[PDB]
């Protein structure tokens, strides 16, 4: 992911490198897009979203009263 | 050296006060601001709550030091007489109360400190006046800023170019001009889910919770309506005693009934009599508001019946309609009913709402109701939450007029201007008012802090800022710094701020004038 | 090693407050997200779920898991609840945002121990996601490799 990013400005490239993930049957490192590892987009946009909410309703806690 | 033993110690008793008081206003300080952090609380009955609302957290901090809880009546006094500010003032005491130990360490009698810290008092009082903008209440556009600048906190914000005339008309139709105290309870805000938020009223005149009749043949509307409160319940007879009946035939049983039945037509045939167009019948949990053979009664008899009306309810109808409650059958008159031009229930996506309009006679008084719809009900009680924090930052604009620089502009002005005015003090008038004026920097520095600033960076830059600013400078949470108050819309009334300073100075009183406890039993 | 013996704030009751409550709640988040955790990928593996009666299922779904577990702190409770939340808008995923909740929580407190202000961490990590958003429309693609190539086999 790191050397697609680099060329990603100049577009400049054998190879994009991009969208390679793990293959966790063989162990390596394949491009998920021929492969056929695909999660729809609202996956990710949700997930990063709902983590962080979370996250920072129990950052907001620096006291706790119980009775 | 050496100086007086005081054998007995009610000095531990002032200690046990001021360490109590100041660790609740120590507590509830982290929640202040925009940025302020929030509060797990778990209560008796085990609900567990998250809350960053100053008297909510109070309430159920489960208080128990007696003199701790003090601070719970000032949050009170605080949101009744300004309804803004429950934090600040808490704050403020708590700080007051730390330079009352300092001072107490220093040899100073809490008698002393008590009067000196009022006279403080009534300096910072006529230092916010000096500080403040005038604003008129008949200028709806400032009055609809200030209460929309209030509710930029609130989750649904872009509505409030809406609800905040809405809560200007609300209060003007009570407040005319020539008025200082407006009494904000002649304003009933009445919800029901459906429609949206846009589909809000102020209305003249009184809007219930409660439905109309269910019935066939109920008129459910009325014109030219006189109207009647009915505090008597509408049943079939059911004695709380032992009654024996032997019933050997069927005729023996139509005739109980028939006085079942009958029993419920003569009440609603002497109600007639009386020229009484809308039953509006209060609630009560000892029988039936009306029977459902009541209400089939009554719509043979085209009266409209508004069934299980809340007691506070009813005290707003026999205020606004010039109708009075009627405690019994046979004193259902034509004397005890009030007027209204239309009496109908609007379906509003279901809302099923009774509104009573157009009084039209001399008994009318300024009674408000508002109508707020939504399609949920996070929709009705934000509008709701927002209305009620409207209508109090334009009563304070009322009572008191004008508004002051947020953000800690008038803690850092008035700190200022106390530590140079003690200088014209003598003895340990001068030692307190410098006190005072320090403690009132915790305002500024507990915003700097919740805000993720440097403490002493942000409060320092706000006193040199002051060489030549007034209230245009203090903290900013959304530039996160130091900046103009008032291009960034950071407006308190006069009223919030002038509570914060005198209930404080209150509280500090009561708790150092308090050297000892006994029960009473 | 528990939190106790507040000595301050006279209400009956404790007070937990500073870093004590912050470590608290990353050891409950911690203490969630150790149980559904191994539940990611088709390779992960399942775990077993007992109730109070004797009775008990096998399961790798992380909704279930997470539902089904006693938590005894609210800071793993709004994670649980976030998780059934997460299932009434995509279905999917509840494992995969109780494992990212529970890092950030735990790399925050490090960020506090470093005097960085929660205030100031909780906006970063908003800012950031803003931008990972971004991101993620920038590797976006729709349905391909259907003409002159087939992809779609490896689903199959």
């Amino acid at each position: 992911h790191a050397a697609s990013q680099m060329a990603k400005p100049e577009d400049v490239k054998r190879r994009s490198y991009r969208n390679y993930g793990l293959d966790l049957i063989r162990g390596k490192i394949v491009d998920e897009i021929h492969a056929g590892v695909l999660e729809p987009t609202i996956s990710k946009v949700k997930s990063l979203k709902s983590a962080l909410e979370a996250c920072v309703a129990i950052l907001r806690i620096d006291t706790m009263i119980t009775v | 050296n050496a100086t007086f033993k005081n054998k007995e110690k009610p000095q531990e008793v002032r200690k046990a006060n001021i360490i109590a008081a100041r660790s609740v206003a120590d507590a509830i300080r982290t929640s202040l601001g925009p940025k302020g952090m929030d509060k797990m609380i778990k209560t008796s009955r085990g609900e567990i709550i998250i809350s960053n609302d100053g008297h909510t957290i109070l309430k159920q901090m489960a208080i128990l030091h007696p003199v701790a809880r003090m601070l719970v009546e000032v949050s009170a006094a605080q949101d009744s007489e300004a309804g803004d500010g429950t934090t600040s003032v808490v704050i403020l005491t708590g700080a007051l109360l730390g330079a009352a130990e300092r001072l107490l360490n220093k040899g100073i009698h809490p008698t002393i400190i008590a009067d000196s810290f009022q006279s403080a008092a009534k300096r910072s009082v006529d230092i916010l006046l000096e500080m403040c903008h005038k604003v008129s209440l008949s200028d709806r556009e400032q009055l609809v800023r200030a209460a929309s600048t209030s509710l930029s906190s609130k989750i649904v914000s872009q509505y409030s170019s809406f609800l905040a005339p809405l809560a200007v008309d609300s209060v003007l139709k009570i407040s005319d001009e020539n008025s200082k105290n407006v009494d904000l309870n002649d304003i009933r805000l009445v919800k029901k889910v459906g429609g949206t938020i846009d589909d809000t009223e102020m209305i003249d005149g009184v809007v219930l919770t409660q439905t109309a009749i269910k019935s066939a043949g109920g008129p459910t509307r009325k014109e030219k309506a006189k109207i009647g409160l009915i505090q008597f319940q509408i049943s079939p007879p059911k004695p709380d005693t032992e009654n024996n009946i032997i019933v050997n035939d069927y005729r023996q049983m139509d005739k109980i009934l028939k006085e079942e039945r009958a029993y419920l037509l003569n009440i609603c045939k002497k109600i007639k009599k009386a020229k009484c167009n809308v039953l509006l019948i209060q609630k009560s949990i000892l029988r039936d508001a009306v029977n459902d053979l009541a209400l089939h009664f009554l719509s043979k008899l085209n009266i409209m019946v508004v069934k299980d009306i809340e007691r506070e309810e009813i005290e707003f109808l026999s205020k606004g309609l010039g109708c009075k409650p009627i405690a019994d059958i046979e004193l259902f008159t034509e004397d005890r009913l009030g007027s209204a031009d239309l009496v109908e229930e609007i379906d509003s996506d279901g809302s099923k709402i009774v509104r009573v309009t157009g009084i039209r006679n001399n008994n009318a008084r300024p009674t408000v109701s508002v109508v707020i719809r939504g399609a949920n009900n996070m929709i009705i009680d934000e509008t709701e939450r927002s209305l009620h924090d409207a209508l109090c930052v334009i009563r304070c604009l009322v009572k008191e007029r004008g508004l002051i620089a947020g953000g800690g502009a008038p803690e850092i002005e008035i700190s200022r201007r106390l530590s140079k005015e003690a200088r014209s003090m003598e003895g340990v008038q001068a030692f307190i008012w410098q006190e005072f004026a320090s403690a009132l920097e915790v305002i500024p520095t507990t915003l700097a802090e919740n805000a993720g600033l440097n403490s002493i960076k942000v409060v320092t830059e706000l006193r040199s800022k002051h060489e030549n600013g007034e209230l245009n400078d203090g903290i900013s949470v959304r530039r996160s710094g130091t900046t103009n108050t008032y291009e960034e819309h950071i407006l308190q009334p006069v009223l919030v701020s002038t509570s914060a300073i005198t209930l404080a100075s209150e509280c500090v009183k009561s708790i150092l004038r308090i050297d000892d406890i006994a029960f009473s039993r | 090693f528990n939190n106790s013996r507040s000595d301050t704030l006279f209400l009956g009751g404790e007070k937990i407050s500073g870093d004590d409550i912050r470590n608290q709640n990353v050891l409950a988040t911690m203490a969630v997200a150790n149980v559904v955790k191994s539940s990611l990928g088709p390779v992960g593996l399942d775990k077993m779920l007992v109730d109070d009666i004797g009775d008990f299922t096998v399961t790798n779904d992380g909704a279930t898991i997470l539902s089904l577990l006693d938590v005894q702190h609210p800071a793993g409770k709004i994670l649980v609840e976030l998780a059934q939340q997460q299932d009434r808008e995509i279905g999917d995923g509840t494992t995969s945002v109780v494992i990212i909740a529970s890092e950030l929580l735990k790399r925050a407190n490090e960020l506090v121990k470093n005097k960085i202000h929660p205030t100031t961490i909780i906006t970063g990590f908003r800012v950031a996601l803003r931008e990972a958003i971004r991101f993620i429309n920038e590797v976006l693609s729709t349905s391909v490799d259907t003409l002159g190539k087939e992809t779609l086999i490896n689903i199959a």
